[PDB]
RNA sequence: GGGAGACUGGAAUUCCUGGUGUAGCGGUGGAAUGCGCAGAUAUCAGGAGGAACACCGGUGGCGAAGGCGGGUCUCUGGGCAGUAACUGACGCUGAGGAGCGAAAGCGUGGGGAGCGAACAGGAUUAGAUACCCUGGUAGUCCACGCCGUAAACGGUGGGUACUAGGUGUGGGUUUCCUUCCUUGGGAUCCGUGCCGUAGCUAACGCAUUAAGUACCCCGCCUGGGGAGUACGGCCGCAAGG
């Protein structure tokens, strides 16, 4: 299917501070993209979702613009 | 009509007028198969119209037909377990049929002491736009318009 | 008054549709409803009634000086596309289309299911 | 409700009992009853365990409702006929309360013969 | 298993509960 | 998403206040009760409060079961893998007994937005103590305690060993294609599904997660009603168990 860009040897760490790294993972409506569309592993999907929620909590990402 | 459409009867052109419409009219006024009497009635009415107005009878007959020809009609439709009066477009043949039937009937309930006179008066007023068949077209168009909300299905 | 640019708000529910042309600051200058154009009961949930209400509201905005509008559609789809089309067809220039339907984040309990 | 009974042979008092029992069914019918006929017959053969046969016919606004029973005497046959007719009238109702559960519901949930077909665009969704 | 058995048991239970409800104060006063 | 505590975020519903703004709104298969003309519905701004946490989010994870997902911090339980350093049979089951145990319900004190038994109207109906509509009280929520039941179900007690495979998916260790990026592939341990042998079963089906082949311990059954009822007893504030 597709690649978990985080399991690779160059997998950047997932943080709630780097906004662009998260913006690539949310749809144009601000919703979190599904795992099958993204293709990352379950642990990284959980990390991404938690980071997105944390970023929203500090007004770094819109709550569904 | 479960297995498909049925063929139409190609009725012949009239000899003394050469028009399809007059044969359709005589077949509409026909009763019990007395075709000769129906032809006499229609020819007499056309001649009365020609005498009254002074011109060709077929042209005024066509004018009356266009004046009473409908375009929009209402049929009951059952969609999703519910019935409503849905306005529906009328095909040309059904419009001609409806116009002729209306003309013949409303002439049958006139008060001119003879069917030839009743028919002639009805066709003349339909030509001028005052017949009861013209009225009937007015109410059918009104009813079709008043139910326009249901035209989407 | 004279408001050259305004906003159009269309609310299409399952049994009605309300159009209100609005000054961009949020003030309503002309509104038309499905029941305002002669429909009542179940008749006013039809797309034709939505078209009529949209046209009436568009006219009532037009003599007020409104020339260009942007719409904010909302509600379950009943006559939304019809309403926008009637807005355009009544002499109003439609700039942008935006769907703003209130979407709860799982708050408040819906009523019990009908049977 | 007026009922005409066409018995035969020997069945004393069967006509009155049948008339009185059947006439009580008019209120159960949801549409006016245009006609009502009852026929009582008895089997000649003594070997028949249920000799008496009762039949009914009601014209419920053009809808024909009929039933037939067998019994050992007139009273039992009439009572069983009344029960059968009541069941038939219950199944015939056809007013709104009787067809509110069969009208298709929802939008996409459930499918029925008269359910509204889904609208499909020209191009494949993709 | 058929639901008929459940129906018989539930009707017995419902009747018993109705009987208990109908005689609550009488039982309290006799006991 | 194992549990407990504390703090905290945003969307939405409702209400209140103030603008714009008019004559309908709401509801249904169709309507009517109802709300509004004393300015409703709609739209904008501001404010108060309560409850539930969209997307992630699945036949995916965790828990003995009931069950558990907004975020953060604090405290805390279990599991798995590898090494195999340590002890050296310390194991298994478990009558009674103790603990936990959805929802509803009960007590005391708060809270109460939405939903909503009861209760009111409206409608349908021959009749509607109903289904549908408009309202709506307990309750739902919190603290501390009772209750001790469920289709508490995989309708399958626990432990152990053995008996063809194929293919998904979750957690971890490792050899070889090696770009070593790649579900590369293999091997292995622990889960969780589907399909299928042998075998078993009345059949349906189960089938390495057994309902197969065996061993240890526990619970239970002995035709259907009467009846999980009466009587007596124990527990409970009561309902009742």
């Amino acid at each position: 299917t597709r690649k978990c860009v985080f399991c690779s040897k160059k997998g950047q760490t997932i943080d709630y501070k780097d906004t662009a790294l998260l913006r690539t993972y949310i749809s144009e409506r601000g919703k979190i993209r599904a795992r099958r569309v993204t293709g990352n592993c379950v642990q990284h999907q959980r990390d991404i979702a938690v980071a997105v929620k944390n970023a929203r909590e500090v007004a770094l990402l819109p709550f569904g613009s | 009509p479960r297995k498909g459409p049925a063929p139409k009867r190609p009725l012949v052109n009239d000899p003394v007028y050469g028009s399809q419409l007059v044969t359709q009219l005589v077949n509409k006024v026909l009763l019990e198969g007395k075709k000769s009497l129906a032809e006499r009635i229609v020819y007499g009415a056309l001649e009365q119209a020609r005498e009254k107005t002074g011109t060709d009878p077929v042209v005024t007959l066509k004018r009356a037909l266009d004046n009473v020809k409908p375009a929009l009609e209402v049929r009951s439709r059952r969609v999703g377990g519910a019935t409503y009066q849905v306005p529906v477009e009328v095909r040309p043949d059904r419009s001609t049929t409806l116009a002729l039937r209306w003309l013949v009937n409303f002439s049958r309930q006139r008060r001119e002491k003879t069917m030839v006179e009743r028919l002639a008066n009805e066709i003349l007023d339909a030509s001028n736009g005052l017949g009861a068949s013209v009225k009937r077209r007015e109410d059918t168009h009104k009813m079709a318009e008043a139910n326009r909300a249901f035209a989407h299905y | 008054k004279n408001v050259p640019h305004g906003a159009a708000h269309i609310k299409s529910t399952f049994n009605n549709t309300i159009v209100s042309i609005t000054d961009p600051q949020g003030n309503v200058i002309a509104w038309a409803s499905s029941g305002h154009v002669g429909f009542k009961g179940s008749r006013k949930s039809t797309p034709f009634a939505a078209q009529l209400a949209a046209e009436n509201a568009a006219r009532k905005a037009q003599e007020h000086g409104v020339k260009k509008v942007d719409v904010f559609v909302k509600g379950p789809g009943s006559g939304r596309e019809t309403a926008i089309r009637s807005l355009q067809a009544a002499g109003l220039e439609v700039g942008t289309i935006s769907d703003v339907t209130p979407q709860p984040h799982n708050g408040c309990r819906p009523p019990k299911r009908r049977r | 409700m007026d009922v005409d009974v066409s018995t035969d042979g020997e069945l004393p008092g069967a006509a009155e009992y049948a008339r009185e029992k059947i006439g009580r069914l008019s209120r159960r019918a949801h549409r006016p009853v245009l006609h009502a006929r009852v026929r009582l017959t008895r089997h000649g053969d003594p070997a028949v365990e249920r000799p008496v046969i009762a039949q009914a016919n009601l014209d419920v606004n053009g809808r024909q409702v009929r039933a037939q029973v067998e019994g050992v005497n007139a009273r039992e046959a009439v009572d069983r006929l009344e029960a059968r007719l009541r069941s038939r009238l219950e199944r015939i109702a056809e007013h709104w309360e009787a067809r509110r559960g069969g009208v298709p519901a929802e939008a996409g949930r459930e499918w029925r013969h008269e359910s509204e077909p889904a609208r499909r665009p020209g191009y494949f969704p993709r | 298993g058929s639901v008929i058995k459940k129906r018989r048991k539930r009707m017995s239970k419902k009747k018993h509960r109705k009987l208990l409800r109908r005689t609550r104060v009488q039982r309290r006063k006799l006991g």
